[PDB]
């Protein structure tokens, strides 16, 4: 019973947040309505990590729904899931942000925060052992990357020993023609830099690619976008939720990922990729899983891992399917590749095994890199930034809000800081 | 940090409230130099007319003092 509590803000943050919420609901065995009807002990055994359970044996999504505008969440309250929610968990404003990091984070997120933080209190006194927090939400906009991280940094005051963990939307203009998307996104990672403890970057040009070039869809939807996030985040909480050795809980996973307190962006990625209704008949054998879960191709991340080293890496592959053959093969990797991973971190790469595989396949495999090819997500965001920025295009909209661009410099700075660090672990020898 | 999220959002009030004064202040100034310019335009014009009137008188008078000799 080690608890997390879990939000989701802005308008990308509870699309995933509660399609992440659906997944793991069917994985459970949870139907819409909280009744508990699957056909597995396995199912239950950990079901308080991410449930409260109510009378008549109801689970309820320990979730924080949080907007700053209603129109996402009446989508959600009105979706196939909407009931399993508790209604008071449902926080959400009328302005809206605007696209605006200023006015999530300084005007308009400021006078909803205080109501949010109470529905989280409320949560975290229910707990056992609370663990800590996840949090949903996009970079690129105002409220899930404003308010989102104005959260995290109320939270992290009044918990300051538990687990922060985001799943965080990176913006590329290939999927948003939104201006200032790298504004706010620039602000954003210089607000997860100092106060997260384990940020899976969830890339929109990774996620465009891989539907157009390798799903073959030609009109990427945020649907399309959607279904490889909530694949990811069914795969890298997959050890929180099921009985398990590795990686069971935040702070362990935090120990075994994060060698240096800045560098905790992971690079996620997934195998069998699948399009919603592809539904294929052939299951992957363990090589194949392997193969692909390691292939630049299959990264939730637009950053080539050969274009770094492996800081640390964990693996989980879900399915009936042979141990053995899963231990040759991780080795098999790393042997075959052992200039990729530091060879200052001994045996850096951890596997689990899990009996249950995700909904319509029989056999998965799901990737958490800490590579130091991230600086490449990073140097783009960068180079966006600046190019804005050095003249001073579209700063008007968050000075109005009343920042200054010296906060902008700060930020930047940060933000080139970390991606010499991780330039600097990359040519480092033992 | 919450100190600096303070002293933000009352920068925002503050830059606001002294948009509206400056506004204000800039309009009734506008508005007071307009009146009293177009006042004094009249009241020069009126001033003009007035002088025709003296001047009509003392023609009036002239022929008067012609008129006996
Ligand atoms: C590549 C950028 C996104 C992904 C696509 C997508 C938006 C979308 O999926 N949208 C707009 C909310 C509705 C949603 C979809 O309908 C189209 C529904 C079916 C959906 O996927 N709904 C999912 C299941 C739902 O959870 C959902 C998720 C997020 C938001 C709303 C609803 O429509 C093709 N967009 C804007 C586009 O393709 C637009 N093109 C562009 O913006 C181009 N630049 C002009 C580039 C960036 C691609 C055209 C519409 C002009
Ligand atoms: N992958 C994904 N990206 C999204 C979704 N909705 C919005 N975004 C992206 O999120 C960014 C805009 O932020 P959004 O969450 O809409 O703004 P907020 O409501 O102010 O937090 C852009 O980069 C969008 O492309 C979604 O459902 N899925
Ligand atoms: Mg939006």
């Amino acid at each position: 019973m080690r608890e997390i509590v879990h939000i989701q803000a802005g308008q990308c943050g509870n699309q995933i947040g509660a399609k992440f919420w659906e997944v793991i609901s069917d994985e459970h065995g949870i139907d819409p309505t909280g009744s508990y009807h699957g056909d597995s002990d396995l199912q239950l055994e950990r079901i308080n990590v991410y449930y409260n359970e109510a009378t008549g044996n109801k689970y309820v999504p320990r979730a924080i729904l949080v907007d700053l505008e209603p129109g996402t969440m009446d989508s959600v309250r009105s979706g196939p899931f909407g009931q399993i929610f508790r209604p008071d968990n449902f926080v959400f404003g009328q302005s809206g942000a605007g696209n605006n990091w200023a006015k999530g984070h300084y005007t308009e997120g400021a006078e909803l925060v205080d109501s949010v933080l109470d529905v989280v209190r409320k949560e975290s006194e229910s707990c056992d052992c609370l663990q800590g927090f996840q949090l949903t939400h996009s970079l690129g906009g105002g409220t899930g990357s404003g308010m989102g991280t104005l959260l995290i940094s109320k939270i992290r005051e009044e918990y300051p020993d538990r687990i922060m963990n985001t799943f965080s939307v990176m913006p590329s203009p290939k999927v948003s023609d939104t201006v200032v998307e790298p504004y706010n996104a620039t602000l954003s990672v210089h607000q997860l830099v100092e106060n997260t403890d384990e940020t899976y970057c969830i890339d929109n040009e990774a996620l465009y690619d891989i539907c157009f070039r390798t799903l073959k869809l030609t009109t990427p939807t945020y649907g399309d976008l959607n279904h490889l996030v909530s694949a990811t985040m069914s795969g890298v909480t997959t050890c929180l939720r099921f009985p398990g050795q590795l990686n069971a809980d935040l702070r362990k996973l935090a120990v075994n990922m994060v060698p240096f307190p800045r560098l905790h962006f992971f690079m996620p990625g997934f195998a069998p990729l699948t399009s919603r209704g592809s539904q294929q008949y052939r299951a992957l054998t363990v090589p194949e899983l392997t193969q692909q879960m390691f292939d630049s191709k299959n990264m939730m991340a637009a950053c080539d891992p050969r274009h770094g080293r492996y800081l640390t890496v964990a693996a989980i592959f879900r399915g009936r399917m042979s141990m053995k053959e899963v231990d040759e093969q991780m080795l098999n990797v790393q042997n075959k590749n052992s200039s990729y991973f530091v060879e200052w971190i001994p045996n850096n790469v951890k596997t689990a095994v899990c009996d249950i595989p995700p909904r319509g396949l029989k056999m998965s495999a799901t990737f958490i890199g800490n590579s130091t090819a991230i600086q490449e997500l990073f140097k783009r965001i960068s180079e966006q930034f600046t190019a804005m920025f050095r003249r001073k295009a579209f700063l008007h909209w968050y000075t109005g809000e009343g920042m200054d661009e010296m906060e902008f410099t700060e930020a930047e700075s940060n933000m080139n800081d970390l991606v010499s660090e991780y330039q600097q672990y990359q040519d480092a020898t033992a | 940090k919450r100190e600096h999220e303070r002293e933000v959002i009352q920068k925002a009030i503050e830059e606001n409230n002294n948009f509206i004064k400056m506004a204000k202040e800039k309009l009734a100034q506008k508005m007071e130099s307009n009146k009293e310019n177009r006042e004094a335009h009249l009241a020069a014009m009126l001033e003009r007319l007035q002088e025709k009137d003296k001047h009509a008188e003392e023609v009036r008078k002239n022929k008067e003092l012609k008129e006996e000799a």
